[PDB]
């Protein structure tokens, strides 16, 4: 049925857990994405109900020493607090790493996206770090950003999808231009750029994935997979465009129910020169769901050089991997050993913490200290922000044959060109 | 075999006003005949120092929970194997006792001890929920005891639907100090534990006992008797 494989050549290796925000009173339920990472400059951006926090990435990464309790949480670490008048539900970074978008809901005023010039964070002569441009979504409740993604190759371009079903493509330079929009009746639920950033794929309430040029002129429809019946109707919850004809697509119950659990589906598409149907493979619940209280959300990302997909989910304490096979076409679950997994911790009140944000650092330069005597070269670090306000870093050690080191040395941010309010 | 110890067991009973310590024979414990025979076949004669206090609590009527600390070779394993074997009913072909080991290689070691001491239970069978077991989805374990490492055990109880944890009568955590020191294991164990029934007997054993380990022990063994034996 679901293809699976004991992988002894991959392990997640936990670094110390680091508290960023104070534990909340209630479990945060809404769809959110609160971690961003500058891999160009080595910064991490964390957000919550309670401000925005920026750290040099290496400050957040602390290795266990022999003797230390690997379950002890570090209390704080030096970073910068930028006060925010309202709670943040989404953070993202442009592909040049110079624009941070912060999405906020105000009960009074509804939603707004603040855009920060990332140099301002480094500008010692600004005691207050203000955004240089806002974008106000006239909407109040239906104005919650539920997916928002910067273009991987056009630094000024960002795609934003709202709760009411509407969508917009924005251009953010020294100010904010609306380039394209589609109204709420289109029913967008999720959004994702092509690898080269030439098209936008949007998931939809009706279960389809439509492709678009950035001008939002429609290019290709992926139908709702045949295995779903009419009396079990579904919606795209999240989508990841991996290759031109390859996607990860997550389906969830159309009606919003939290009880049913989402299916991660890999989809291979035919070409113009083929009249094959679409191949779908249901891997189902690779991140096992312990929680039915939160809005569903899969955090998906592809690591080309490793040809695999990392997956986390708002309802799960576990991170899962779907790898391409030696085959080069099909996918398989990687089943990892007990002490080499990536799981969010149990809170001190004995509840499960769950993911609010997920990123990978490639600027780590420190070597992994294994034994007293053994040391491995630096690895990428998976970082999860939890519902409890704790950051959870794990080295990703891929010892599979032929994999080239992904580490990339970071640069200094020059204040030149900083945009002003 | 048994390591020497001049020292004495310290005992905090769960019940302050209900003194019931010290058995100096196995015959006293009213074991099932096939269990006492198991013991006999192993060459045991007297309970060990730690066993003398630990067994009356674990085998009380009804059984009671325990946090026990003593060094290697005190008889901890033997003591909890007795515990699990005395609750097991082989007639019922599904997991009833659940033992967590910090490593693969100890999961098997303990297994052998279980198998040897349970020699005269007819149709007693063990499952090993450890790295590289073969089981396909859909299956359900019919072995009456399961031993394994916390991650795989958790999967079997949850994800994979291999074990119904609401049916377990005895839960053991061997080597708490080592357990906690291993990535993942603390949270994994807490997650297993929370889905066991109220009336499950819980037992926890460690050589060391620093505050991390103690605080862990408290989350895992409600209403415990606590036993310490100072190292020698
Ligand atoms: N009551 C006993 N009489 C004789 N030998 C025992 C007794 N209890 C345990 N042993 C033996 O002594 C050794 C240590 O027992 P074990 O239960 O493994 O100690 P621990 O678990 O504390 O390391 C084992 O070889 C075991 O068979």
């Amino acid at each position: 049925m679901i293809p699976e494989r004991e992988m002894k050549d991959f392990q997640f290796r936990a670094l110390k857990k680091v508290r960023i925000f104070d534990s909340p009173e209630e479990l945060p339920k809404e769809r959110s994405s609160l971690l961003a990472v500058s891999n160009k400059y080595g910064l991490v951006f964390a957000g919550g109900a309670s401000g925005l926090q920026i750290f040099p990435t290496k400050n957040l990464l602390i290795q266990n020493k022999p003797g230390d309790d690997p379950n002890k949480i570090v209390d704080k670490v030096q970073g910068l607090l930028v006060p925010m008048k309202f709670p943040i539900h989404h953070l993202a970074l442009s592909c040049d790493n110079l624009t941070l978008s912060a999405c906020m809901m105000s009960s009074e005023y509804g939603s707004i996206i603040a855009f920060f010039d990332v140099r301002t964070f480094s500008n010692e002569a600004k005691q207050q770090k203000r955004p240089f441009a806002y974008h106000k979504l006239l909407k109040d409740a239906g104005g919650m950003v539920i997916d928002m993604k910067w273009n991987p190759t056009v630094p000024s371009m960002v795609a934003v999808c709202l709760a009411d079903g509407s969508i917009a493509v924005l251009q953010v330079t020294e100010t904010v231009k609306v380039c394209a929009t589609l109204p709420s009746t289109v029913a967008v639920t999720s959004v994702c750029w092509s690898p080269k950033g030439k098209q936008l794929a949007v998931g939809k309430q009706n279960g389809t994935v439509v492709q678009y040029l950035p001008t939002l002129q429609e290019k290709k429809v992926i139908p709702c997979p045949p295995f779903y019946e009419s009396d079990h109707p579904v919606r795209v919850l999240d989508v990841l465009w991996i290759g031109t004809y390859v996607f990860a697509i997550v389906y969830a119950a159309a009606d919003g129910t939290l009880e049913t659990s989402p299916d991660v589906v890999m989809a291979l598409l035919p070409k113009k020169e083929e009249k094959h149907p679409e191949i779908f493979v249901n891997f189902m619940e690779p991140c096992y769901g312990s929680c039915t209280e939160r809005q569903h959300h899969y955090y998906l990302s592809y690591i080309e050089e490793w040809d695999l997909v990392l997956a986390a989910s708002a309802a799960s304490t576990e991170v899962s991997i779907l790898a391409r096979q030696s085959d080069q076409i099909n996918w398989e679950s990687w089943l990892l050993e007990d002490s080499s997994r990536a799981e969010l911790p149990v809170t001190d009140k004995s509840d499960d913490s769950l993911p609010m944000g997920v990123v990978v650092d490639y600027t780590n330069q420190v070597e992994i200290t294994i034994s007293d005597e053994k040391t491995l070269p630096p690895a990428p670090v998976l970082m999860l922000l939890s519902t409890d306000g704790v950051l959870c870093p794990f080295y990703m050690i891929n010892q599979n044959p032929g994999v080239k080191s992904l580490i990339k040395t970071p640069e200094r941010l020059s204040l030149e060109g900083e945009r002003q309010p | 075999n048994l390591v020497d110890n001049t020292n004495q067991v310290e005992v905090l009973q769960r019940d302050p006003n209900s003194p019931l310590y010290s058995v100096k024979s196995f015959e006293e414990l009213r074991l099932k005949p096939q269990l006492l025979q198991g013991v006999y076949a192993m060459g045991f004669n007297r309970p060990s120092k730690i066993q003398e206090n630990a067994l009356p609590l674990m085998l009380a009527e009804p059984p009671q929970n325990l946090i026990a600390q003593s060094q290697s070779g005190t008889g901890k394993t033997a003591a909890f194997v007795l515990a699990m074997l005395s609750q097991v009913e082989p007639a019922n072909k599904y997991p009833q006792c659940l033992c967590l080991s910090p490593t693969y290689e100890l999961a098997l070691q303990t297994g052998k001890v279980i198998e040897q001491m349970g020699k005269f239970y007819p149709e007693l069978k063990l499952a090993y929920a450890v790295r590289g077991n073969k089981l396909e989805r859909g299956q359900k374990i019919s072995e009456q005891i399961v031993i394994g490492t916390p991650g795989t055990v958790l999967d079997w109880c949850s994800k994979l639907k291999f074990i119904d944890p609401k049916k377990i009568k005895v839960f053991v955590l061997d080597e708490a100090d080592v357990m906690i020191a291993t990535q993942g294991h603390q949270d994994q164990s807490i997650r297993i534990q929370r889905m066991l029934p109220r009336n499950c007997q819980m037992l926890l054993f460690s050589a060391t006992f620093e505050d991390s380990v103690w605080k862990f022990a408290q989350k895992v063994v409600p209403d415990p008797n606590v036993i310490k034996l100072k190292r020698e």
